[PDB]
């Protein structure tokens, strides 16, 4: 998406 | 067989960091068995068929 971030679905 | 991937739909794809990553596949590459994914900040990237997994499958 414009702006968008990229987080994971699950963190470690 | 029915497709498992296709143009458009939207996926979990599995990174280089081992975590998984919302996506859109944008192109499939049938030979190669990847397909370029685009992620949440637009990056387009190359994962492998056996790394991508349906968002939804109906059901």
């Amino acid at each position: 998406a414009t702006g968008g971030v990229k987080k994971p679905v699950r963190y470690r | 067989g029915r497709p498992r991937l296709w143009e458009g739909q939207d996926v979990l794809a599995r990174w280089t960091d081992g975590l998984l990553y919302l996506g859109t596949i944008k192109k499939v590459d049938s030979a190669r068995e990847v397909c370029l994914v685009q992620f949440e900040d637009d990056s387009q990237f190359l994962v492998l068929w056996k790394d991508i997994s349906p968002a939804a499958l109906p059901g």
